[PDB]
RNA sequence: GAGACCGAUAGCGCACAAGUAGAGUGAUCGAAAGAUGAAAAGCACUUUGAAAAGAGGGUUAAAUAGCACGUGAAAUUGUUGA
RNA sequence: UGAGCCCGGGUCGAACGGCCUCUAGUGCAGAUCUUGGUGGUAGUAGCAAAUACUUCAAUGAGAACUUGAAGGACCGAAGUG
RNA sequence: ACGAGAUUCCCACUGUCCCUAUCUACUAUCUAGCGAAACCACAGCCAAGGGAACGGGCUUGGCAAAAUCAGCGGGGAA
RNA sequence: CGAAAGGGUCCUGUAAGCAGUAGAGUAGCCUUGUUGUUACGAUCUGCUGAGGGUAAGCCCUCCUUCGCCUAGAUUUC
């Protein structure tokens, strides 16, 4: 409901990277993550944390993990005369296993 | 290749038209001719053969059959045709009151954003003392028409399909006077017609469907190579085809809870394979078990019609006795017919004890 | 901002290659003003420019 | 000093920063290219544009003369009208 | 009759024509003609190999190929020094 | 005896074939930007007839409906 | 409707770690050992048909969790 909301999702990149050429899997995974947030949060402005790029590229250009657990935080883009009022920022979370986890809402408090 | 199928273009429609109903004479009783179903998949059966003169006489044979999911069709209209020097012409059609949302979806391309008012004024024709208008059309069919057809539509909410737009077709009413069949069609309004009433067991039918598409294909796979008569590249597949002489082996009821059981094997199981029909789902309605293969991909609309001529073979009018029906998984090298049979074979598992 | 010439002068001042000198991402504006070898030496002392060590390589 | 000569694809290759630019190892080869307006009076100022420029406003007899500048055909092209 | 001649309207700005004789570098659709310009083809053929690129920030009107940092690759002292 | 010499025979292997099917990368395809050339009288449906075994324009029939995208190789004397 | 998750169905083939003198073999302690001890110890066995993958063109969802919704643009007798 609120324009500012942060949630944690699990992305099944195995679903979205099936059949892709090996030399394109890591770049394609970055694009798929943006599409995931562009549709989950409804924002065309999606900024990925540099360490999220780390996690995707951990295992080479063709070793993208099957499941990645990210946190998407919709914030307000003030700037000055910005084209979009809101933007989404995606981070990687530290969990024991990226399996068996449901979508959850985090609280700033 | 064959020049009888020469214009190898995509079918103009996805449904497929009957193009010929069997010749009608008034002496036979009143009956319907065609029906619709949805292709579910294939399964293996064992048949106790009773073919006198064959090598497999008094023996067990393994055959491949196809399953077509057949929810009951709803009769929602009536059409009358007259004979002209220019062929058959539609004189008038009489729709029933209270059409369903699915059949109205067929009339719209964007149903979600539309103000759903199809047949809104037609409904007032029935209920606002314009029943004279409805009867006048019914009497017009009686005294001028020679062929009367029924508009029936499927029920895909029962089918495990994401599509919500039902399928309409005209089914000819054969065997009776024009007056008799008109009263037949009017009485069928707003009523579901089940598949076991249109067809039955051990009878031979024709199936009409659009074949699987393959896109742009060269001469090697299109025309089968080792001007109009020279093989070329183009569309292969998605062609309208009419396959005849396919024997119905079983009609399941869906509510029996033992559809796949025979008098030989006493296993209470339905027709759906272990894990569900691959890429289709579960058959939860009446189904027609048709011998062999049939044109069309899974979950494709399937048009079943009767034989145009009386049969000339002993393959017809021969009883079909079933011994066992396969239900194992099609998603792999399945070996279990029921969930109980798998648990009995493998004993109890680690998760079984942890949960219990 | 462009810091190509700061990268070269830092390499000469620190006595190493271009790939072993590190410019602070948070102090790009201050480094851009630094266009003299005296001024870059000030930034080296201040910690804004750092020489990276050699890459570890286990012989055993 | 002259002409019943030619008039910028003509007349000398050259009416112009032409034996120049340029080509060839070299001997040598060798172009294209004139014209705002009587007078720069070559557009102050305002506005939009990052700029190039555009639009107002102005000089002038004329901008239907704005240095891609006398007059401005045809091939070819855009818009409008039939 | 014809090659042509004359007038009207628009544009333009500085010289030109009729008559009769004299004179000639005097009349073009062609010459795979000379020079210059312009079309259809056509927004078509096509824009190669050197495995391989990705994230945030800065500059800037504008950033895939400009910079800083981080990641993933490479030349491997007969080097991409 | 020797020879990347030739031939025949024997054993072995093979998508050469019966008879094909499947899979991967770059193209082919669509988009943004950039962007030619060859060639060009004018055109472009078929049949029969057009004395000079010559037709593309004539005759007289078949016919014949805007604008397009992809594939191909059929046509353009001695 | 979408994303997860649970269950089913298939594929592979028994995860990481811990423990048992089961264990070939490698070495110290003291003095002889007829059963002396202490460590390491490849391998074997049990936890474990486990663990991992599962639609990307497999199947199901009773509130399994989370989210989205009556748009905005053009044209039409």
């Amino acid at each position: 409901i609120a324009d500012v909301v942060a949630r944690e999702y699990t992305i099944h990149l195995h679903k979205r990277l099936h059949g892709v050429t090996f030399k394109k899997r890591a770049p394609r995974a970055i694009k798929e993550i943006k599409k995931f947030a562009q549709k989950a949060m409804g924002t065309s402005d999606v900024r990925l944390d540099p360490q999220l790029n780390k996690k995707v590229w951990e295992q080479g250009i063709k070793g993208v993990p099957f499941r990645i657990r990210v946190r998407i935080s919709r914030r307000r883009n003030d700037e000055e005369g910005a084209k979009e009022k809101l933007y989404s920022y995606v981070q990687a979370v530290n969990v024991k296993n990226p399996k068996g986890l449901l979508t959850s809402v985090v609280e700033e408090e | 290749g064959s020049l009888a199928f020469l214009p190898r273009k995509r079918a103009a429609r996805h449904r497929g038209r009957v193009k010929s109903f069997p010749k009608d004479d008034p002496k036979k009783p009143v009956h319907l001719t065609a029906a619709m179903g949805y292709k579910a998949g294939m399964t293996t059966i064992v048949r106790d053969l009773d073919r006198p003169g064959a090598k497999a006489h008094k023996k067990e044979v393994v055959e491949a059959v196809t399953i077509i999911d057949c929810p009951p069709m709803v009769v929602v209209g009536l059409v009358g045709y007259i004979e002209t020097p220019r062929g058959l012409r539609s004189l008038t059609t009489v729709w029933a009151e209270h059409l369903s949302d699915e059949v109205k979806r067929r009339f719209y391309k964007n149903w979600y954003k539309s103000k759903k008012k199809a047949f809104t004024k037609y409904a007032k024709k029935y209920a606002e003392n314009n029943g004279a208008s409805i009867t006048r059309e019914l009497e017009r069919i009686k005294k001028y028409c020679t062929v009367v057809r029924v508009l029936a539509h499927t029920q895909i909410r029962k089918t495990p399909l994401k599509q919500k737009k039902a399928h309409l077709m005209e089914i000819q009413i054969n065997g009776g006077s024009v007056a008799d069949k008109v009263e037949f069609g009017r009485s069928l309004f707003e009523k579901p017609v089940t598949i076991d009433t249109i067809f039955e067991k051990d009878e031979m039918i024709d199936v009409i469907a659009v074949t699987k598409g393959h896109g742009f294909v060269g001469v090697t796979a299109r025309w089968g190579t080792k001007q109009w008569t020279v093989a070329r590249a183009g569309q292969m597949g998605y062609h309208h085809r009419t396959s005849v002489n396919h024997k119905i082996y079983r009609i399941g009821k869906g509510d029996d809870e033992a559809n796949a059981s025979t008098e030989t094997d006493l296993t209470k199981k339905k027709i759906t394979p272990m894990g569900g029909f691959v890429r289709y789902g579960e058959v939860n309605n009446d189904y027609v078990m048709i011998k062999g293969s049939v044109p069309g991909v899974k979950k494709r609309i399937m048009t079943l019609r009767k034989s145009l001529f009386t049969h000339t073979s002993r393959k017809a009018l021969e009883k079909v006795e079933l011994k066992w029906i396969d239900t194992s998984s099609e998603f792999g090298h399945g070996a279990f017919q029921t969930a109980a049979e798998k648990k009995q074979f493998m004993g109890t598992l680690k998760k079984d004890l942890q949960t219990s | 901002v462009n810091l190509r010439t700061q990268k070269r002068l830092a390499a000469s001042v620190l006595g190493c290659g271009e790939g072993k000198v590190w410019l602070d991402p948070n102090e790009v504006s201050e480094i851009s003003n630094a266009n003299s070898r005296q001024s870059i030496r000030k930034l080296v002392a201040d910690g804004l420019i750092i020489k990276k060590p050699v890459t570890m390589h286990s012989r055993s």
